[PDB]
RNA sequence: UUAGAGGACAGGGCCUUGACCUAUUCUCAAACUCCCAAUAGGUAAAAAGGGCGAAAUAACUCAAUUUGU
RNA sequence: CGCAGAUGUCCAAAGACAAGCUCAAAGAGAACAGAAAUCUCUUGUAGACUAAAAGGGGAAAAGCUUGUUUGAUUUCUAUUU
RNA sequence: GACUCGUUCAUACUACAGUGGAUACACCAGAUCCCAUCAGAACUCUGAAGUUAAGCACUGUAAGGCUUGGCUAGUACUGAGGUGGGAGACCGCUCGGGAACACCAGGUGAUGAGUCAG
């Protein structure tokens, strides 16, 4: 059989990008998303960043410079534990608080969260900024409108629709978008695995248990953390490394291990 | 018969180079352009709006209109027996910031300090740029051991 | 110790080699078979001795998983008596075999619906297969993580405790 | 487009000639190209202008009666 | 009245937008099945496809499959060949 | 010790190997709900029992490729002059410019902005 990686068939490559071979960047939907009128200029047009990790959710608002972007606010899902959440960091709701996180961070930074005060408990022009999604597919329910309602329900202004949300295929409810924001759904899971199969309740949630955390109590932690992150939204105020990674050789020390290598073969 | 069509005689011209195709990169969407700048018209393949005429592949000229996403540029052509402006409109991918400028803002600049400093002193400064010229004597000191003589060649 | 080998899916396939009332007696006693919908293949081509044309349909198949096909398997292999052929094994480790009526799986004969026959295919691997399926950041499995030849009957060999001609 | 060499489905009953693969070897292209001259081309080299500050005018632009132009 | 060729057409989609996907080919393997039917798996810089000559362009697309549509709409300027 | 958004777009790719897991990145446990299929494989949602086997990070191959120098070589080619040579085909001199393949040697990255743990 004909080899098909021949020398000249790495002479002829051509390599992709760096962050298109890694998975990570589109580069058809960024050049979209940073290009402005060529006489619109001296106006940047910012753009919310929302990625979704395992066990963790984060926000950012970017810059898109010459030499690399820069970030001007940002907010972690697992900080949320200092505002009274316990574990449960990728939920909806979760993912909520942190874009009303970030938003309130960024208006307090420039000295004007007194003046866009948003809106209040669950239900100038205002700063703009474009939703940047990333590489997930975008369905109804999706986590990342969550994060857009929260960093709405701050002071910023964020276009969208309203196809996307919770339970909204053809018909927008305000009801369920707002059940899914208070963690309504996880506490009904919980009382529906507790009937049957109540051994499957205690793996599944065992850490709910072990914090304390019941079936009865998911609504109002969430509207005490909504309180607490807009009470108070400023970032909070030499590693030993036992393991050692190794070095290059170069190219004298590499004669000597083939005359080693060669020597030995000898006998 | 004969065949002058728009495209005609760009086969070489409007090709990517080797191991070099694909559309344009990301940062040259943030390039900043202002009014009577210099600019080079360069076609881009890859892109085939606002595409520029064989002719102009190449040359250089200053700007007179920008728009969302285009840009006038005035630019000279021989006729015969003389010289008309012509008034291009291009897209902005075909468009690059001209470098021809650059030595004589470099020379501005750094000429300016230098004529503060010679007249805060009160001297005599001498600012424009010398040709090359003829070589002054010099003493070369040479061990007789390094001088190797040679001679013409054999044939072989 | 985690890399210990199961099975992906089974595809059940029936190539009948026409359409209309006889392709849609195979996928009948395919649902009756695994309760899930089949699909149908079509040709991509048109050949003269054959007698098949482009984007007719031929062929009915369907996917399973999960503990349903550790059983419909271990039907399958009964009906072979726990022996397969050495040459029944691929080189990147996977393996399939045949039968010649469907009646001998258990499903009771229908007078209209007739006979038919099918193929079994199990595509063995181990975990971590998802990296080279996810849409973000995909990439390549090692060569040591692979199922080789010698792995598959050896599994064949110690989970149904057949034998090799 | 010439020729051998080394390897692991056709053949006259373990060897023709092959087929397939691997590294070589003689010779070529207006309508072939990894590379690439000499010559021939184009733009620039300061006063109706340039640099650095303050103020005023807009129905344009910006989150902005200061953001910019 | 040099050389090798093409034009007086065709398309309610083969026009517009979005999303998902990846193609030619080769190898190994699976009842009837064989050189070629349909199924999995490995490799795969485009060796496919893109209405019609030839050249240029194209891979989370400009190619394939779906979903919704009529920007193939009325009026005017600066201009290139 | 790690992560997010970028810039150079192979010194950054490819094939085999070796080593690593405080927090993190992953594989991973499930399908009530939003959602999705022939198929909870993929996509979407809810979790925290197990593991560095794989992805990922660093290093190693007289590795292929790529990249930088040296040589090839004042060689091949070429602008201006000639009442220069030669039947011609072609080739020197004067005033100037000057390659490519191959071969040999070194190398396999660097960096902007912002965070987490300690
Ligand atoms: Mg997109
Ligand atoms: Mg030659
Ligand atoms: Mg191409
Ligand atoms: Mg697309
Ligand atoms: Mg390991
Ligand atoms: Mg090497």
């Amino acid at each position: 059989v004909k080899v098909v990686k021949n020398k000249a068939y790495f002479k002829r490559y051509q390599v992709k990008y760096r962050r298109r071979r890694e998975g990570k960047t589109d580069y058809r939907a960024r050049k979209a998303l940073i290009l402005q009128d060529k006489n619109k200029y001296n106006a940047q047009k910012l753009r919310f960043v929302v990625r979704k990790t395992n066990s963790q959710v984060i926000c950012q608002i970017a810059c898109a410079h010459i030499e690399g972007d820069k970030i001007l606010a940002e907010a972690k899902s697992k900080e949320l534990i200092r505002y009274g959440i316990p574990v449960g960091l990728k939920n909806y709701a979760a993912a909520y608080a942190t874009g009303l996180l970030c938003a309130r961070r960024f208006l307090k930074s420039l000295n004007l969260d007194t003046q866009f005060l948003g809106v209040e408990k669950v239900t100038r022009k205002p700063i703009k900024a474009f939703l940047d999604v990333g590489i997930t597919r975008t369905t109804t329910g999706n986590r990342v409108f969550a994060a857009l309602k929260g960093a709405c329900d701050g002071g910023l202004n964020i276009p969208h629709g309203n196809n996307r949300f919770p339970g909204s295929k053809n018909e927008f409810n305000p009801e369920q978008l707002r059940k899914n924001i208070l963690g309504i759904h996880v506490a009904e899971y919980m009382k529906t695995l507790q009937e049957e199969d109540n051994d499957k309740y205690k793996t599944h949630f065992n850490d709910y248990l072990k914090n304390n955390i019941g079936a009865d109590d998911i609504e109002q932690m969430y509207l005490n953390a909504h309180e607490k992150i807009r009470q108070n939204p400023e970032k909070e105020s030499k590693f030993v490394s036992k393991h050692e990674k190794p070095k290059k050789l170069n190219a004298k020390l590499r004669k000597k291990r083939v005359k080693e290598k060669l020597a030995l073969y000898v006998e | 018969g004969k065949s002058r069509g728009k495209r005609s005689g760009t086969r070489y011209k409007f090709s990517k180079k080797f191991r070099k195709h694909g559309e344009c990169t990301a940062n040259k969407y943030l390039e900043k352009l202002n009014y009577g700048d210099y600019v080079d018209i360069v076609c881009d393949s890859t892109q085939q709006k606002g595409m520029p005429f064989n002719y102009y592949h190449g040359k250089t000229g200053k700007i007179f209109h920008i728009t969302k996403r285009g840009v006038g540029v005035l630019v000279n052509k021989r006729v015969k027996h003389r010289i008309e402006q012509k008034k291009v409109c291009v897209r902005i991918e075909h468009v690059r910031k001209s470098r021809c400028n650059e030595d004589f803002l470099l020379r501005k600049i750094k000429n300016a300090e230098l004529i503060k400093e010679a007249k805060l002193k009160n001297e005599h400064i001498n600012i424009k740029r010398k040709t090359e010229g003829p070589k002054p004597a010099a003493m070369i000191k040479v061990p007789p051991s390094k001088i190797i003589t040679i001679e013409p060649l054999p044939f072989y | 110790v985690m890399r210990e080998i199961k099975v992906n899916k089974l595809v059940l396939n029936i190539c009948v080699g026409e359409s209309g009332d006889r392709l849609t007696r195979a996928a009948r006693v395919l649902e009756q078979l695994t309760e899930q919908k089949p699909i149908f293949g079509k040709c991509r081509f048109t050949i003269r001795s054959f007698g098949v044309r482009r984007n007719e349909k031929i062929s009915c198949f369907v996917t399973v998983r999960g503990k349903k096909a550790l059983e419909i398997l271990e039907k399958g292999l009964k009906v072979k008596e726990y022996e397969l052929r050495r040459k029944n094994f691929s080189d990147t480790g996977n393996f399939g075999f045949g039968i010649q009526e469907h009646i001998d799986l258990g499903i009771k004969y229908d007078p209209s619906t007739g006979i038919y026959g099918m193929d079994f295919y199990v595509h063995l691997s181990r975990s971590g297969y998802r990296v080279t399926r996810r849409t973000r950041r995909r990439s390549k499995i090692s060569k040591t993580h692979k199922v080789t030849k010698e792995d598959a009957m050896k599994w064949f060999q110690t989970k149904f405790d057949g034998i090799l001609l």
